[PDB]
């Protein structure tokens, strides 16, 4: 709803981030390793930027990756809904 | 101190050896916990990592995979077990914690392992206090020799670290399967012996800790 | 630090030919390159920029080619105003550096010194001093070979000889020599010789005043 | 509304294109650091075009451009559902 | 296998100058290299992250410049504390990887 | 000029020196402001960047970070704080103003700095007209000499400038902290001396400038 939405996003970016480390880990040639820039990536992912330097080389690691589309692209195609109506709103008033 | 692990290892070959690493400090989820081996004079070869709270361990690919990951949640130490060892494999054994963002912060003081099949012996001190005629200087030097002992390693402390003053400890010498090593301070002829001035030899491997005062020879 | 590397160290040329200098890079660094001149005594000066472009002001001789990790400046033709150091320079990726710099060099035609001595002007004998100096001008090759004598007598002691660096008007060298002496020594010898020996006359040059 | 959403990515698109620069310099190798292709670097961004030819680096970086595409993902999907309705609804008639 | 190469294997210099450690790198890397001193008897001790970054309780002695595949640690100035051992370590690909050291001598 | 900055400074070792810029011409918020190092024989050294407008500033990774850089947004003028000097680091400075698009559009003309503990001295400057022998040619040598001044630099200029037709600067040769240099310039012996013909030497590091006309020899 009104910032509901946002929220769930930021368990998905976070919670994504985390289990990108532990699936990319032991992976040898993985870019994808650190938390950091795990959770970079998973905004990188949510938003479909893809600047593309970092991304899942393992199966697990595309399978979280899925998961941080699906539901980051739906929390952003509702979080960017909703930035698009109270803003709108108000330069409308 | 921060990752805290044993002193000294003695293992037969072929069996197997389990190291600790009790960690202080934060107990993070996110945390890591890396095995670096360094054997003698040479670098650090990672051996694998393993997150703890979660369970899951990763071993370095290029070596032959002999040791195994464990931790404990509920006591944050961690385990690692070697298994069916060769001479290759004795050589000091660190713990990292590495927070997740891929640099080892924390290092433990690191296991020194000694595959032989040799028995453990504890060392043997004795004073080094210069000749009733060596002219004394301004600094006086003295020393106590630690013989005979197996395995490695001996710490060697100065009044229990008090006096770290011109202290050279030498490498140990091998001999029939038995080390030799020496230690040295450098005092103020002054302050000794108006000041008592005590070596002391702690040995991990067999849980023997020695105090020897370098009196004037009696 | 993306490491810019312009080979040849030098360049001779003879003039009114084409002319290339080379800064290869350590990386790809698509075509942001951009080059400088700088003559001697000067700053540097943009002249061609983004490799390709070109800055208004600059000689249309001056021309710029090159893309990833290959660039090239040229010049369609030389004269002796360009004599200078050049150096590229990425703004690809930070930090921003520079090349080694390549210095351009004129291969001309041999030109013979003019050579001028010069007496301590009477200035500066008012004081306790008296330099006897010597302009050796407009030669080349740059190898030229300068002789003192105080009554024919060669001095070998005191003398601070000068070199130009190659002049961007001619293509030409240049050589000063100061006699540092004392007034006390200067007033006890009659005269003072200045002798080049250069590539271009077997008979060497040379210049001689007198006080009395 | 009309052209106003519109305006409002054009301020992200700059000011975004002008703190990426202030923010990449400085990181040994960041490619984004002249105000031109800071410019370019944060349309492809706001559409989410993704050819990744430019991208950040440092920390702030990042987060500038996450800013750009926030606030640039919902200008777009406002600007866009714009041209969609003027030009669809011209051809409509 | 990230191969990470630090030459030379040994360093001369004269108390108080400045001294250079290289790293190279395989690959390119980012900034994602990390030194350490390691004394004899003692364990390592991380001394810069991420190439550039400094650690509280390190002397501003210590300095890190590099990106890409070429690093270099440095020592603006040098004084008989620091003889050691120094590693660099490769965080960007997995698994982690340690260069082969480089001894300080004074 | 675009960009403006002093001649030379002098600076005793250990000691800080803080050099300027002041920038005419446009005052854009985008500006940035660099700063080239130019080691004598040497190429350019890049060292540091500032954008004023906004405050942040830049440096150097790889070079022993001595300098810091500050900026004045209403005077136009821009600093450099060089801190700690050693002889190594006697060079000329340059600014360059660089629009944001990666070159140094503009440059100034670059600040002289030496280190040395030695005093300034304000250079002594004598003619050179030919003897009262020499044969005229078409064309007639004459010149003057600047000497014993510390430290560098001179501008030397003919009829300040107004005669720029075939003018050499001999490069300064240094003797017991004190420097020697010389400018020679060639007028048609027609013109001279029906024309009059000055030399003009500007020494920035001490803040004087000085003419002599080389007339015939009196
Ligand atoms: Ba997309
Ligand atoms: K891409």
């Amino acid at each position: 709803a009104a910032g509901a939405a946002t929220v769930l996003l930021v368990i998905v970016l976070l919670a994504g981030s985390y289990l990108a480390v532990l699936a990319e880990r032991g992976a040898p040639g993985a870019q994808l390793i650190t938390y950091p820039r795990a959770l970079w990536w998973s905004v990188e992912t949510a938003t479909t930027v893809g600047y593309g330097d970092l991304y899942p080389v393992t199966l697990w690691g595309r399978l979280v990756a899925v998961v941080v589309m699906v539901a980051g692209i739906t929390s952003f195609g509702l979080v960017t809904a909703a930035l698009a109506t109270w803003f709108v709103g108000r330069e409308q008033e | 101190v921060q990752l805290q692990q044993p002193g000294a290892e003695l293992v037969k070959p072929g069996a197997s050896v389990k190291l600790s690493c009790k960690a202080s400090g934060y107990t993070f989820t996110s945390d890591w916990i890396h095995w670096v081996k360094q054997r003698p004079g040479h670098g650090l070869e990672w051996i694998g990592e393993i997150i703890p709270s979660y369970g899951r361990a990763n071993y370095n690919e290029k070596i032959q995979k002999k040791a195994t990951l464990t931790a404990d949640k509920s006591s944050s130490t961690a385990f690692m077990q070697l298994s069916s060892l060769t001479s290759e494999d004795s050589a000091v054994y660190y713990c990292a914690r590495e927070r997740g963002d891929g640099y080892f912060a924390v290092w433990g003081a690191g296991t020194t392992v000694t595959v032989s099949s040799a028995k453990t012996t504890p060392p043997s001190v004795y004073p080094l206090a210069p000749g009733s005629a060596a002219q004394t200087n301004s600094m006086v030097t003295l020393g106590c020799l630690v013989k005979g002992y197996f395995p490695e390693p001996v710490t060697v402390t100065w009044n229990s670290g008090s006096l770290s003053s011109g202290v050279h400890t030498f490498p140990a010498v091998l001999q029939s399967d038995l080390y030799t090593l020496s230690s040295s301070v450098t005092v103020p002829s002054s302050s000794w012996p108006s000041e008592t001035v005590t070596c002391n030899v702690a040995h991990p491997a067999s849980s023997t800790k020695v105090d020897k005062k370098i009196v004037p020879r009696d | 630090d993306i490491l810019l590397t312009q080979s040849p160290a030098i360049l001779s040329v003879s003039p009114g030919e084409r002319v290339s200098f080379s800064c290869r890079a350590s990386q790809s660094i698509g075509t942001d390159i951009h080059w400088y001149q700088q003559r001697t005594n000067g700053s540097p000066r943009l002249l061609i920029k983004y490799a390709s472009e070109s800055i208004s002001g600059i000689p249309s001789r001056f021309s710029g080619s090159g893309s990833g990790t290959d660039f090239t400046l040229s010049i369609n033709s030389v004269e002796s105003e360009d004599i200078a150091n050049y150096y590229c320079q990425q703004s690809n990726r930070w930090p921003f550096t520079f090349g080694s710099g390549t210095k351009l060099e004129i291969k001309r035609a041999d030109a013979a010194p003019t050579v001028s001595i010069f007496p301590p002007s009477s200035e500066q004998l008012t004081s306790g001093g008296a330099s006897v100096v010597c302009f050796l001008n407009n030669f080349y090759p740059k190898d030229i070979n300068v002789k003192w004598k105080i009554d024919g007598s060669e001095r070998q002691n005191g003398v601070l000889n000068s070199w130009t660096d190659q002049d961007s008007k001619d293509s030409t060298y240049s050589m000063s020599s100061t006699l540092t002496l004392t007034k006390d020594e200067y007033e006890r010898h009659n005269s003072y010789t200045c002798e080049a020996t250069h590539k271009t006359s077997t008979s060497p040059i040379v210049k001689s005043f007198n006080r009395n």
